[PDB]
């Protein structure tokens, strides 16, 4: 079983080491700080199966901002059609440095 | 997807084949799960780096020292049945047959 | 000498791992986890890894492996290569040249995944004030912060040590 | 050993499934475990005989193979939706891995070649211990991390741990691979309600621990490897008898009496969904592990071995082992069958 | 797996038929090779021809059992015009059980195979044909 | 789905102060004397706003803040403001208490031509009010609502309904 | 089921668990727990060779104590279970009128099965 | 790749170094296993110990004393104990 002396007794001794947006010893963010905020205080007050099929937009946001898996489709798949398409040898590329 | 990650799973199925498949020395077995335990901690620290998950930064290194002593106590442990027999082989252990 | 160096010492790396996933002798084992560990210290250092890649290397290759090659001199011998242990080594080439193939020449590579195949000068910081090197700080905290986690580890080695020399004889 | 060593070591493997039980960390929970491990080490080998030694090796080699790909699922973890709460998990690989971990920690179908292995060569006291902690430890777990798995895991694994249990069974009569194809047996009846009730796993959980205390209590009282052993027990102790069939016939679980309010609850709240014939499968399973119960009480109590003599030397001295707590335990755990609504004393 | 099993149920039965034999085939030198697995994991042969010998027996006798019950399937569902009935693969687990104690050379093996995989085959097929799910609910 | 907004080239024309590292590092604290004054206008905008694409204006203003000012510095003592700094930039990491002396002379020529006497530590520090003309933006993290509440169970809770209401072992 | 306010921590017996009736004395459950404690104490004086019903009467009336007590408490935390279970049914059924239909008697005048007849 | 540059030269002149001095003329106890795992484990808590002055400026400093003290406290007990319990004894 989990019990909660973690709460019974008073020293949260072991919810720091537990998410991001807890407070860092300088105060700074993480790399996804905000999308975490928006979605810990979506599936607050939940019982953990409508944050299963209520927050998923937010959630997909989220994975997105740590991964950022799409994001980086979406540029790979530019970096090949720059790559065949300066194969085929239409407008020499000004995309880089000059016109 | 920080490509780099699908080699570093790729090296722990290497490591954990590894450990499973292993002929002879029970020493080869225990350094490819020091090997396994290295693979963890790199594929970890590169996640945290690249998240800036800065406030829980500990996984590496407390991952690290605690399968660090598990390697001491495989050690240890490896000495005592070398000790006791001539050899540390993966056979003259067919006693105690199940 | 280029991009993808962090890529070509992954590659190094996994080799490694196979190199002593063969099961050879255990002091060539050693040797290969010592050079898998160099260059994991390398792919750390490259994404910097200013303190992390650099504390590992004390441990493993300056505390683990010492006493792996110790216990390997004196209680095995191994006094004398072998088909099988050469022909995992040359089938796990295989299996790397087939993933990195398709890497190289196709889009992605899936196990039940979709690895975005290319070198990884993504992601990185957009240069950012950073000032103290976010690991140093990070793991500057432990002592403010940290009252349960320190206090279990070293209570863990504590009874690690009473348990080595309980098995080796205690007292 | 030292008598605070030892005192030590119970305040380590104490503090190891606490810490399992307590904290909301991933990391914390592999601390567990491999304290757990570490601590649990020297209480085997408590001798120094080889057989102890190589027990030992098997078991620790198991257990640190566990305890990694238990650390694996928990990085995957967090190569996914990343934070340390234990909660459910964002990923059918991870779980799968997770919950091949944990049936690697304690007892399982695929994964049972060190637990009789490891009991054979080992006194009662480290079998005793083994065998309530490394099944209280991962329940916990897997009562946490329940709502993200699928289900055909803990299932299959369920299914054939209680059928390898029951096949695997007839054919020892060493009594540490008989009690411990039995744990193997009744750990599968108490993973397998893991995703409909786990009242029921839990409950499940406090019968079998205080049901094998009592049987290995039993053989402390006086120390047996084999059935003739306990036939001379039988010529010079009338009460251990009838103590070995009560608490033989509550492992096999019949109705008037204790061991059986585990299996009626499983099968009624298993029921209440749509599975009948696994309920009918695991019912005839667990009528057939009874024979090895069956015939180590007509081994034991009901017909009778030839005896020999220096028994009748061990008449002129009375008995003077001290139990830990005997007879406490036995009538807690066979008379306890008109308490069923103790049930929801757990939830 | 899921996917030719799913290939063998999918078909109506009905007739549409020899693709039922096939996926049967399938399932048996699947079964055959897990149930090969272990064995040459827990035996070591010595020599390697020898456990190429026992997969290959393995694989052949659960491969032929279940090409068997796919051909006296699809015939009894042609002959009989009926494909409601478990009869039907009673013949088919009685016509498996048989054969098995025909490539293994005993006849007592063969009876009471006949009878238990008739037995287990009419509940396979009953309890498709009634609706039992695979498993779980997972539902309360 | 949606697609950014981002600002034209009419707006990415700021006459850019381009000077060097050095230079802006010793001519720190007399500009946040003088200037300095109207930034946190865009300190504000950036911290009840993440979104630069939007807080520009305050950083064209910003920018010719500090141009101004070092016109102002340029055009009257000192010149030996050249010399404090280029005694300043060689010196490895610029580490203030290299030239002393000549911050010395630097702070009396400014000091008894022209004023801007210079923050004492800890003045560029110690939480500073900003008025603004913009009202201050509400929920930035742009999102929907808090879908459902649980109806939260209370009332006084009456005894068993008829025992346990299982088999039997009824009250 | 599941805790249903495990925030709130573990709490043995809450302080809205006196509001309940609490078992009575000479409860006839706690007299089988008595029960089963002389019954202990007997079976305490069985194991070694000291004689039964005699020479450890401190010990069958410790045990009886002691297994009475833990009863006792254990009834009262069984009772607050049940209620806390039937007002949370009870909750949920007011909470929700449009899925639970409330069924018209339909009286046997009317309501038609057949026969079937075992001869 | 600065390092790695230092690296490749001075890996480079060492292997001229050897090729070109090679071309050219043409059981065991328990006591030596103690003290490397002794080694082991305290090489591990000087791991825990040296991020110690990493951490020294902060708000906390009075608990970071306090842990600090017993980690040492720590690595000395397991010294007194192995000392006494005639751990390092010939």
């Amino acid at each position: 079983p989990f019990f909660d002396v973690q709460k019974k007794l008073g020293v949260d001794l072991d919810h720091w080491m537990t998410i991001q947006s807890a407070e860092q010893p300088h105060r700074i963010p993480a790399r996804c700080h905000a999308f975490e905020k928006e979605w810990i205080e979506c599936a607050h007050g939940i019982g953990s199966i409508r944050a299963e099929k209520e927050c998923k937009i937010e959630f997909e946001d989220f994975r997105e901002c740590l991964l950022r898996q799409k994001t980086m489709k979406r540029l790979n798949a530019i970096k090949r059609q720059r790559d065949k398409l300066i194969k085929e040898g239409k407008y020499t590329p000004p995309p880089h440095h000059s016109g | 997807m920080s490509l780099v990650y699908m080699n570093i799973m790729m090296a722990f199925t290497v490591s954990l084949t590894g450990l499973l498949m292993y002929r002879s020395h029970l020493m080869s077995s225990l350094l490819c799960l020091e090997g396994m335990m290295l693979s963890l901690f790199i594929l970890a620290t590169l996640m945290i780096l690249n998240s800036h998950f800065t406030l829980a930064s500990m996984m590496p290194i407390i991952l690290l020292v605690f399968a660090a002593c598990e390697a001491a106590l495989g050690l240890s442990l490896l000495v005592m049945v070398s000790n006791t027999y001539g050899t540390d082989y993966v056979q003259n252990l067919n006693l105690l047959q199940c | 000498m280029m991009t993808y160096i962090v890529f070509i010492l992954s590659i190094i790396f996994v080799m490694g791992f196979v190199g002593f996933s063969s099961k050879p002798s255990p002091i060539y084992g050693g040797l290969g986890l010592i050079v898998s560990g160099g260059v994991g210290c390398g792919i750390v250092l490259n994404f910097g890894g200013s303190f992390l890649g650099l504390m590992v290397f004390l441990i493993y290759l300056g505390g683990m492996m010492v006493v792996f090659g110790y216990t390997t001199a004196m209680a095995t011998e191994q006094y004398p290569s072998n088909k099988v242990v050469l022909g995992t080594f040359i089938t796990g080439l295989l299996m790397e040249f087939l993933m990195v193939y398709y890497v190289l020449k196709d889009k992605e590579v899936e196990i039940v995944f979709k690895f975005n195949g290319m070198g990884d000068w993504v992601i990185y910081d957009t240069g950012d004030s950073g000032f103290f090197s976010e690991e140093a700080m990070g793991i500057a905290a432990l002592y403010s912060y940290g009252t349960w986690l320190v206090i279990v580890t070293g209570w863990s080695l504590l009874i690690g040590v009473v348990v080595i020399m309980e098995i080796t004889r205690g007292n | 050993m030292n008598p605070i060593i030892l005192i030590i070591i119970l305040m380590t493997v104490m503090l190891g499934t606490i810490i399992v039980m307590i904290s909301t960390h991933w990391l914390l929970i592999w601390i567990g475990f491999e304290m757990n491990m570490l601590a649990i080490i020297p209480i085997m080998m408590k001798k120094h005989n080889p057989r102890a030694t190589e027990a030992s090796t098997k078991y620790f080699l198991t257990q640190s193979t566990a305890s990694m790909l238990l650390m694996m699922a928990i990085i995957i973890n967090l190569m996914f939706s990343g934070q340390w709460t234990v909660m459910k998990l964002f990923n059918p690989m991870a779980s799968m891995l997770m919950t091949m971990a944990l049936a690697m920690k304690l007892g399982m179908a695929p994964f049972h070649f060190w637990v009789p292995e490891v009991t054979q060569g080992i006194p009662l006291s480290s079998g005793l211990i083994l065998l309530t902690w490394q099944k209280l430890a991962p329940m916990s777990v897997l009562y946490q991390i329940l709502p993200s798995i699928n289900l055909d895991l803990i299932l299959t694994l369920s299914i054939l741990s209680i059928t390898i249990g029951g096949w695997g069974g007839l054919n020892q009569t060493q009594l540490r691979k008989i009690m411990a194809y039995s744990s193997i047996a009744h750990m599968g009846w108490m993973t397998a309600v893991l995703l409909y009730n786990p009242t029921m796993t839990l409950l499940n959980l406090i019968i079998y621990i205080i049901m094998t205390s009592t049987m290995f209590t039993l053989f402390m009282a006086n120390s047996t490897t084999t059935t003739l052993s306990l036939s001379h027990t039988w010529n010079k102790a009338p009460i251990m008898t009838i103590l070995v069939l009560i608490t033989l016939l509550s492992m096999g679980g019949l109705p008037p009496l204790s061991g059986f309010m585990p299996k009626w609850m499983i099968i009624q709240e298993m029921t209440k969904n749509d599975s009948i014939i696994l309920p009918t499968l695991m019912a005839i399973t667990a009528l057939l592990n009874l024979y090895f119960y069956m015939r180590l009480t007509y081994s034991t109590a009901l017909t009778m071995f030839p005896s020999t003599n220096n028994m009748k030397m061990k008449w002129q001295f009375p008995t003077t082992k001290r139990m830990t707590l005997l007879p406490t335990m036995t009538v807690l755990s066979t008379m306890l069958l008109p308490l069923t609504p103790i049930l929801s004393i757990l939830e | 797996a899921k996917t030719l099993l799913h290939q063998y149920w999918d078909i109506p039965e009905g007739t549409e038929c020899h693709r039922k034999t096939y996926a049967a085939t399938s399932i048996g030198g699947a079964s055959g090779l897990v149930v090969s697995a272990y064995s040459v994991a827990l035996k070591t042969p010595t020599s390697f021809l020898e456990g190429v010998a026992r997969t290959g027996r393995y694989t052949f006798t659960a491969a032929a059992i279940g090409a068997i019950f796919g051909l006296t399937s699809c015939i009894s569902a042609q002959v009989r015009e009926k494909p409601d009935d478990p009869l039907n693969y009673l013949i088919g687990g009685c016509a498996g059980g048989l054969t098995l104690g025909a490539r293994t050379r005993s006849y007592g093996i063969g009876a009471a195979a006949c009878a238990y995989m008739g037995l287990t085959a009419a509940l396979v097929k009953m309890g498709q044909l009634e609706g039992w799910k695979v498993f779980a609910e997972p539902k309360v | 789905p949606g697609i950014v907004e981002l600002p034209s080239l009419e707006d990415l024309k700021v006459q850019e102060v381009k000077v060097s590292s050095s230079v802006l590092k010793a001519a720190a604290h007399h500009y946040g004397a003088q200037c300095d004054k109207p930034n946190k206008e865009f300190m504000l905008c950036r911290w009840e706003e993440k979104d630069p694409r939007r807080c520009l204006e305050e950083g064209k203003l910003v920018n010719q803040c500090a141009l101004e000012f070092f016109r102002q510095i340029k055009r009257h003592c000192a010149e030996p403001f050249t010399e404090y700094w280029t005694c300043i930039d060689y010196s490895g990491l610029q580490l203030f208490r290299r030239c002393r002396k000549e911050q010395a002379q630097f702070d009396k020529c400014v000091l008894d031509k022209l004023g801007w006497v210079r923050p004492d530590l800890g003045e560029l520090s110690k939480v500073t009010k900003v008025k603004t003309d913009r009202p201050l933006p509400e929920n930035p993290y742009h999102s929907r609502a808090r879908p459902e509440p649980n109806p939260e169970v209370e009332g006084d809770l009456k005894p068993a309904r008829h025992g346990s209401r299982l088999f039997f072992w009824t009250m | 089921m599941t805790g249903r306010q495990a925030r709130a921590p573990l709490q043995f017996l809450p302080d809205e668990a006196r509001s309940l009736p609490p078992p009575k004395l000479t409860d006839p459950r706690l007299a089988y727990i008595g029960f089963l404690g002389y019954c202990s104490g007997l079976i305490d004086n069985a194991i070694r060779r000291r004689p039964v019903l005699s020479a450890g009467l401190h010990r069958q009336f410790l045990y009886i104590t002691s297994f009475v007590f833990v009863g006792y408490y254990l009834l009262k935390r069984q009772d607050y279970m049940y209620a806390v279970r039937d007002h949370d049914m009870f909750s949920y059924i007011k909470s929700h009128p449009e899925d639970f239909p409330e069924k018209d008697k339909k009286t046997y005048r009317e309501v038609f099965e057949e026969f079937h007849p075992v001869r | 790749m600065n390092l790695m540059i230092t690296l490749l030269t001075n890996f480079t002149l060492a292997t001229l170094l050897v090729t070109i001095a090679f071309w050219l003329p043409q059981p065991f106890s328990m006591k030596f296993f103690l003290v490397a795992i002794t080694f082991l484990l305290f090489d591990l808590e000087i791991a825990l110990l040296l991020p110690l002055p990493w951490a020294s400026q902060t708000t906390n400093l009075n608990t970071m004393l306090t842990m600090a003290l017993l980690l040492i406290f720590l690595l000395a007990v397991s010294l007194a104990y192995e000392w006494t319990q005639k751990g390092l004894e010939w």
